[PDB]
DNA sequence: CCCCCCCGTGCGCGCTGAGGTGCGGTGTGAAATACA
């Protein structure tokens, strides 16, 4: 129940490549048996805004990571 | 009398390497009272020490004791925090009806609520094998080194 | 030389930290009570 670290949640999401909002939220809330950050997220009263921001950040990161590749390397 | 003298403190230091003035602080006024106390007693047999946890763990909100030594003199250090406050003479009579020794080897002073070593000493002692705890630690140690988020 | 009307109410949820004030956990004695 330490302060929620949005950076850690986005890191976990991009680690598992979960991008869409619903999968992020539900899969995270199901991982509260071992992640102190998960109980930290569940404790807060602004879950929807945080999941919205997490989805957007993961979207940005995947978008740029893909566009960086050159077409030979992409093939 | 025998509030706390240099002799008992010297062997206390020789055994547990931390002072009694650093875990408690000062009263030579044998009238001023307190519920919590500290104690180290000399020349005790281990059987009646184990029975000391036995006997005392009636009437105090917490009780910690740990034992030595190495071939040179035994310093059975207690941590006593009664339910109702009792003076140095009253608790002195209690413990010198407890431990079958003289009034000499008693170490009566109130514990010190602001101090780092004052709870580090007992926090280390709590992990010792012969340490015998009962219930919640008193809010002084149980404030100085704990009261931290159990699971963040 | 004294009375014939002006006048319709209160704030971003939530913090939180320096600030200082006090009756007490504990500061712990010279005075003060009574002893012999």
């Amino acid at each position: 129940t330490e302060k929620f670290d949005f950076g850690t949640m986005v890191q976990w999401a991009y680690d598992h490549k979960y991008a869409e909002e619903s999968k992020i939220a539900y899969e995270y809330a199901l991982a509260a048996g071992s992640d102190s950050n998960a109980r930290a997220f569940l404790a807060t009263n602004s879950q929807a805004k945080h999941v919205k921001d997490c989805a957007t950040m993961v979207r940005h990161y995947l978008r740029a990571e893909t566009q960086a590749l050159s077409m030979p390397a992409y093939i | 009398g025998s509030r706390a003298t240099v002799f008992k403190l010297g062997l206390f230091k020789s055994l547990f390497l931390c002072s009694f003035h650093d875990i408690t602080r000062l009263f030579k006024n044998d009238k001023t009272t307190n519920q919590q106390w500290v104690l180290a007693v000399f020349g005790l047999a281990e059987v009646f020490f184990e029975a000391s946890f036995e006997l005392l763990k009636k009437q105090c909100s917490f009780l910690q004791m740990q034992k030595r030594s190495h071939e040179g003199g035994t310093c059975a250090v207690y941590l006593i925090c009664f339910n109702t406050a009792k003076s140095r003479e009253t608790v002195r009579n209690l413990m010198a009806n407890m431990l079958n020794v003289r009034e000499e080897c008693l170490m009566l002073q109130p514990p010190k609520i602001r101090g780092l070593s004052a709870a580090l000493f007992w926090f280390k002692s709590s992990l010792s094998p012969a340490t015998l705890k009962h219930g919640a630690l008193p809010e002084w140690i149980r404030a100085q080194t704990t009261l931290n988020a159990a699971a963040a």
